[PDB]
């Protein structure tokens, strides 16, 4: 069955973003479109389920020189007595049928936590502790000693933005949506790409999915510095220098990784 | 007694008729939801690597309102959005957990998976028989522990203490509170459940390295404007608004120390202070953890330190702080 | 109305340092910046409250809970009550060779703990911002770090704001406590015309702080490193029972003693 | 669980019995030794039976002359059927308790 | 009497609301439906459906019948159990009595009412203290010669204030004492 079909048929116009990236693999012509998949009323129903006789009667019944409204007006339709008794049984049981398908912790090191991931004679004391004992005899010192006018005009040109302790581009717009897009398309490759990467998975199986990544990564990057290009030359502004990062590390993690797995060898 | 830090908890809300019922103040559908923003904000400031998922299901179909995600404000807006819904429909908790371990089933062994299933209407219509759900639950280890409102349901009571989880019903509004505070709380981990170590990544911010010079332009990752700074990835090297996150790409979490450091506290519970009316040779008028004069015969001591706490120092103390002022020294 | 709580690092051993160094500066000039500083809160607004705390290696106390100079009476009796406190804090202490580190997490968890009392107290009518002009003067110690996150996280949750003003040295734990909570951070690196920044940058409560030009914030360096060495590391493996942050894949972390299955 | 009761000591399965399991015993044991016919009402579907069958032993251990034997009868057999467990039960208790087998034996036809 | 009410709610829409919220099971003279409807019911209580079994008071299933926890969790009385008063037999039975040994035949028909009721409505507290209301639905309990006549255990457990509650009434505090027992000692 074209399963595969009927689900490209689905999402072909239901979801724009997947199908624009889907295509954005293929417009250039980067690799094969298998991968991608590859790698990644009420009340008539409710009667169908309820009585088998209904379902029944509908099977031979299928409207033939008839109508749905009449099949509808058929639904309705102490010997009377207890025939509501035995069907009230009956029904709650077919719905029910229906509904019934066939360690104390302990540790050695407690004072890492003290001192956490945050990183870093005695005669000196003595001093320091008498001087300062001494220091405070006088006290309210505020009329003048506290501050003086010149350093506080020292002070304000320092909080001026000029000064010490304080230092002190949205012209582009319609290339905002080009690199959104870009970026869009950058994540869902890497995602496979990445999928299995971080994991040893020492299998033939399992590498041979790396392995054409891998070359998937080549291929695609291959096209990536055109559209580049087609945008640098506009302006030589505003560079768009992150998305080279992306490509040149996982380029670095696949060469270092490839030189590993050969050392390992 | 071990504590799975790590915990993805579904939060699965029930958008039966009964919620319609006006049994508290407000009505009931919108006092749940209305708590649970705060249980939301809460789980996530008191257990910041992990993360929620909320499933709300009604006319006997679960829908998931908002995916797995470590942003409280998402989940946030979606229970606004939702205190607006129809609720009208019968719930299926079939259905529910289904979703839900569908959901779980990939998640990570190490982490500990939990499901809090607010049930409301007492009524579970289900496709299927929920007691052979409940062997696969057993199996998966997904932790279910049920918060009835207004009935004891057999049901969830199996369900409950077959797969681990613990089972409760609302007295009234005031415990509610309490019980959705109590589950904040990371569960104690049992002989099913199982440790293992946990790739971690910490990113660093970073902005223009010297007046916008090989600047590093870029806009967000899950309308986001160009950002001149941010957080990044040691993998991803993709540009993260706000921590902690997911990998988009590595599937390694994102976080920074001080936010495993927010959990720290859990490991290390305070002991309770014993509770002494009488003043028992404490002279000191003024209370040692706020110099405030003791104006109610209360003391509190601990084993160690030995100093004086008032009634409001010791629950302040117990409740948020967890740690004792003076004991610190 | 807002309550204002100044926690002063009055280290005996640095600040005894720079009375042997004899510079300009002293804690007589910073404790009378300090007072001048709570005095102009107050003086901002009567329904506005204060409080001071010192710190030292030992243990912190509070320095607070006509006129004969034609003084407001509130403010001298705040003036007389800190100056007689602290000198009879400074003059009175024991000697600890084996602990001498400056002690600060403890004076904040004391400070927080006043707040909640003051906020469970005070008329549910007014609503009260609190803050806490954290003013550091020596370096931290290493073991503190726990204990200070704690309460940093504390001091988040109940909305108070941690304003740092260290001088001499930067503190990255300090720095990264008001980080979380939104304080400013400000470095004085003149220490005579310190007063003058605290008038400026700290003094404004937070109502009027964000319309207002302020320095602009440091950055911080979220670190994190292995229990093993204490380096920066960029990538960390933690269990999920301690939640430590380790150096490389081992068989069990030793502050676990986990029966860790491999696969 | 052995209760002293006034008659005798009297043992039992359970750990903990009500007031209400008190004051059963006291009267059944009041009605034995009168040896006189009597009726009683207790409102536990569940808890009569082993008090009742506990009591009856005791009492024909202290005076086996004065009852031959007990025939105790239920309404229909799946009822009778928990009789003969709640009795199963407690013969195991009391053989426990004596260390070896006594000559009781109970049957249900 | 059963069937009569049955039908007269299938007529209104209360019967179909009842569907809605909680599967429903009527008894039958014939014991191999009435087996077959209470097993049914059992896995219908084990699951969330839940059910609504309407029984006869002198059928032989209420009697044979035992119900524990989280089975007839509240036992619903509609109409004080009496017999036909046209049945020959029982006129024999009951003059008999008041000639010899001096029985009031209103007596004894009020005894064989409410020694009935106690019978079918006195299962669900069967043991392990499992928590269970027993609602009457007939003012006629509410007189006194018939509470008297109750066993005293129900009888002092009821009380004045819950005597006569009106239909709402009786399902608040229905509900407020389910709260109660839903938490654990
Ligand atoms: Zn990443
Ligand atoms: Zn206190
Ligand atoms: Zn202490
Ligand atoms: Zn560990």
């Amino acid at each position: 069955a074209n399963k595969e079909l009927e689900e490209k048929n689905r999402m072909l116009q239901e979801d724009p973003v997947l199908f624009q990236l889907y295509k954005d693999l293929v417009v250039s012509q980067v690799i094969s479109a298998e991968e991608f998949w590859a790698n990644r009323s009420d009340i008539i129903e409710s009667i169908f389920r309820t009585y088998p006789a209904v379902k029944m009667k509908y099977a031979e019944n299928v409207p033939h020189n008839m109508t749905e409204k009449e099949f509808w007006t058929r639904f309705f339709q102490e010997n009377s007595n207890a025939a509501i008794i035995k069907r009230f049984n009956h029904h709650s049981a077919m719905v029910l049928a229906a509904g019934l398908r066939k360690i104390a912790l302990n540790l050695k090191k407690s004072d890492r936590y003290y001192h956490g991931p945050t990183p870093i004679t005695s005669q000196d004391i003595i001093n320091s502790f008498q001087s300062i004992r001494q220091e405070m005899e006088a006290y309210t010192p505020k009329l003048t000693q506290v501050l003086s006018s010149s350093a506080a005009s020292s002070t304000i040109t320092a909080l001026s933005p000029g000064g010490a302790l304080m230092q002190g581009q949205m012209v582009p717009n319609d290339i905002q949506s080009e690199l959104k897009h870009l970026y869009v398309a950058v994540g869902e490759l890497l995602r496979h790409f990445w999928s299995c990467f971080p994991v040893n998975t020492p299998f033939l199986e399992e590498k041979v999915v790396k392995m054409k990544s891998n070359l998937e990564r080549f291929q695609v990057t291959k096209l990536c510095p055109f559209q580049e290009k087609i945008r640098r030359q506009y302006l030589s502004t505003n560079l768009v220098s992150h998305i080279e990062e992306m490509l040149q590390t996982a380029y670095n993690k696949l060469h270092t990784w490839q030189s590993r797995r050969l050392m390992k060898k | 007694v071990r504590l799975g830090m790590m915990r993805h908890l579904y939060v699965v809300v029930d958008g039966s008729r009964t919620m319609e019922d006006q049994d508290l103040k407000p009505n009931r559908l919108t006092c749940t939801l209305k708590l649970l923003e705060y249980f939301v904000e809460e789980y996530f400031d008191q257990n910041p690597i992990s993360q929620i998922g909320i499933i709300v299901t009604k006319s006997k179909r679960a829908e998931k309102l908002t995916e797995l995600s470590g942003n409280p404000r998402k989940h946030i807006t979606s229970l606004k959005k939702a205190v607006d819904m129809t609720c009208h429909g019968e719930p299926s908790l079939y259905n529910s957990l289904s979703i839900a371990m569908q959901t779980l089933k990939h998640m990570p062994g190490h982490t500990s998976r939990e499901v809090l299933i607010i049930f409301s209407s007492l009524t579970t219509c289900d496709p299927s028989n929920i007691y052979d759900l409940i062997k696969t639950l057993k199996a998966a280890k997904i932790r279910v522990s049920v918060i009835g409102l207004s009935a004891e349901v057999r049901v969830c009571t199996v369900l409950a203490r077959e797969t681990g989880g613990t089972y409760h019903v609302i007295l009234d509004e005031s415990h509610y509170k309490e019980l959705l505070t109590h589950h904040v709380s990371p569960p104690p981990a049992s002989s099913s459940s199982e440790c293992s170590l946990i790739r971690m990544g910490f990113p660093q911010h970073t902005i223009a390295s010297l007046s916008d010079q090989d600047a590093k332009p870029s806009f967000s990752m899950a309308e986001p404007g160009l950002t001149l700074g941010g957080y990044f990835c040691p993998q991803c090297r993709a540009k993260y608004c706000e921590l902690p996150v997911e990998c988009k790409i590595c599937g390694l979490t994102l976080v920074s120390a001080p936010h495993l450091a927010r959990s720290y506290h859990h490991l290390f519970p305070l002991d309770a202070f014993q509770e002494i009316p009488l003043e028992e040779y404490n002279g000191e008028r003024f209370c040692y953890g706020c110099q405030g004069e003791l104006k109610d015969q209360h003391v509190y001591v601990c084993a160690v330190c030995q100093n004086v706490f008032c009634v409001d120092c010791d629950v302040f103390v117990h409740d948020s702080l967890h740690c004792c002022p003076g004991c610190i020294h | 109305l807002n309550l204002l709580v100044i926690v002063v690092d009055a280290n005996p051993i640095w600040w005894g340092k720079q009375a042997l160094k004899e510079s300009q500066f002293t804690l007589s000039k910073c404790i009378d910046a300090v007072m001048v500083l709570g005095n102009s809160h107050l003086f901002m607004n009567r329904s506005n409250k204060l409080a001071v705390i010192a710190s030292h290696i030992q243990e912190s106390r509070f320095l607070y809970p006509g006129s004969k100079d034609g003084k407001y009476e509130l403010l001298t009796s705040a003036n007389e009550v800190i100056v007689e406190e602290i000198k009879d804090l400074m003059t009175k202490s024991d000697i600890k060779g084996q602990h001498t580190e400056t002690l600060l997490a403890g004076s904040l968890a004391k400070a927080l703990c006043y707040i909640h009392r003051m906020n469970k107290e005070v008329k549910d009518n007014q609503e009260m911002k609190s803050r806490i002009l954290v003013i550091k003067a020596a370096e931290d110690s290493a073991l503190q770090y726990m204990n200070f996150m704690n309460v940093i996280f504390a001091a988040q949750k109940q909305n108070i704001l941690i304003d740092a003003c260290v001088l001499d040295s930067d503190s990255g734990l300090l720095q990264q406590a008001c980080d979380i909570t939104g304080g400013l951070y400000l470095k004085v690196p003149q220490m005579p015309s310190l007063l003058q920044y605290l008038l400026w940058v700290f003094l404004p409560d937070q109502d009027q702080r964000s319309q207002l030009i302020l320095p602009p914030p440091v950055h911080v360096d979220y670190r994190a490193a292995c229990f093993c060495h204490r380096n920066l590391i960029e990538i960390g493996y933690v269990c999920s029972v301690c939640l430590s942050i380790f150096c490389n894949f081992s068989p069990i972390c030793t502050t676990c003693e986990t029966a860790f299955k491999i696969s | 669980m052995k209760l002293n009761v006034d008659g005798l000591l009297v043992y039992f399965p359970y750990d903990y019995i009500y007031p209400e399991q008190f004051s059963y015993m006291r009267e059944l044991k009041r009605t034995l030794d009168a040896k006189g016919h009597g009726v009683l009402e207790m409102p536990s579907g569940t808890g009569k039976t082993v008090s009742l069958l506990a009591l009856i032993m005791a009492y024909q251990r202290a005076y086996p002359l004065e009852v031959t034997k007990l025939i105790y009868c239920s309404r229909t057999v799946p009822e009778i059927e928990k009789v003969i467990e709640e009795l199963r039960k407690l013969l195991n208790f009391y053989e426990k308790q004596e260390g070896e087998k006594l000559p009781f034996l109970g049957l249900a036809l | 009497y059963m069937e009569s009410t049955v039908a007269s709610w299938y007529e209104q829409g209360i019967l179909e609301n009842i569907q809605r919220n909680k599967l429903l099971f009527i008894e039958t003279q014939d014991g191999a439906e009435t087996s077959v409807a209470l097993e049914k019911y059992q896995e219908a209580c084990e699951n969330g459906r839940g059910a609504i079994l309407l029984s006869v008071a002198r059928g032989k299933v209420s009697e044979g019948i035992d119900f524990v926890h989280h089975y007839g969790r509240a036992v619903i009385m509609f109409g004080v159990p009496y017999v036909y008063t046209q049945s020959r037999i029982l006129k024999a039975r009951l003059e008999y009595l008041r000639d010899q040994f001096q029985i009031r035949e209103n007596d004894f028909l009020t005894f064989d009412a409410m020694r009935h009721a106690a019978q079918c409505v006195g299962r669900a507290i069967r043991g392990k203290t499992d928590y269970g209301l027993m609602v009457f639905a007939d003012k006629r309990f509410a007189r006194g010669d018939k509470r008297g006549k109750l066993p005293r255990w129900i009888q002092e457990h009821l009380t004045d204030a819950n005597l006569n509650l009106t239909v709402d009434e009786g399902v608040q505090v229905a509900k407020y004492f389910l709260r109660q027992m839903a938490q654990p000692f």
